[PDB]
This record gives C-alpha cells, structure tokens and sequence, in this order.
C-alpha cells in the first residue's frame, strides 16, 4: 500500500483437522517497510 | 583509448579530494533524513513535546500503558491522543 510493502506474519498451534476455524485471531506488523513497487502476481514455493 | 593523471610528486598542480552527495527527491517514499535532537523529557508541567512526529503541547505524565511492539503511539475515543510511546525507553507517557 503506497509504496511501502507491509510483511505480516502470525504463528499459531492449529494442527490440521479443524479446517480453517473461526480464525478471531488479529494479525500484528511484524515490519512495515519501504520496498515501493507494484505488485499484480505472486508464487507460493515449498 | 583514454588519458592519464601525469602525477609528479613535486607545485601549483596538487589536486583534490571529492565525494559527491548527490540528492533525489521523487524517486519513491523517504528513506533518509538526519538525526533529531533527542531532548530529555519532562514529567508534570506542561511542555512542547513532539514525539514521533506527532506534535503538541500537555504534560507528560508517567503512565504504564501496555503497548505492544508495534505500537509507535496511541489514541483513544473521539481520535484524541491520549497516550504516547516515549522512544529511547519504550515507555508509555500519559499526554
Ligand atoms: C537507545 O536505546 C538504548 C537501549 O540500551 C539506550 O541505551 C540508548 O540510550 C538509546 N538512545 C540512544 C542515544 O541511542
């Protein structure tokens, strides 16, 4: 957003099974920082 | 196919020593300026405070606000800013 590429990141001990539930859990920066470029595609590698 | 410094060492051709701090101002967001004073702060009597950019003018009273990390500063009801994160000691300062 407005150049400045903002990284998100959240830990959490849910172990399969309950497929995604209520996920009322917020979501804090871990770092805001300025990249300032546009993003339009992405790959997730593993 | 280039030239040469003919550098005699003996009177009027001593030359220079030069870096050049050349400046951009529309390239993308900010990312450098200078240091800010860092003036002490003061406790119960009113003051000119500017913390974090953020100006003002109150009494910065001590507080134990339990500011998370992130949390360069804070607010509460009707967008008033209640309370500060004094940096240098991450410590909460009542406003
Ligand atoms: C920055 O934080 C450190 C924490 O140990 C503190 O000692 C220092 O006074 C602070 N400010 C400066 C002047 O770097």
């Amino acid at each position: 957003i407005d150049g400045y590429f903002k990284i998100y990141s959240k830990h959490t001990p849910i172990n399969l099974v309950r497929d995604l539930p209520q996920g009322f859990s917020a979501l804090e920066p871990l770092v805001d920082l300025p990249i300032g470029i546009n993003i339009t595609r992405f790959q997730t590698l593993l | 196919p280039l030239q040469s410094y003919g550098f005699q060492p003996t009177v009027g051709y001593q030359p220079y020593r030069v870096v050049v701090l050349s400046f951009e101002l529309l390239h993308a967001p900010a990312t450098v300026c200078g240091p800010k004073k860092s003036t002490n702060l003061v406790k119960n009597k009113c003051v000119n405070f500017n913390f974090n950019g953020l100006t003002g003018t109150g009494v910065l009273t001590e507080s134990n606000k339990k500011f998370l990390p992130f949390q360069q500063f804070g607010r509460d009801i009707a967008d008033t800013t209640d309370a500060v994160r004094d940096p240098q000691t991450l410590e909460i300062l009542d406003i």
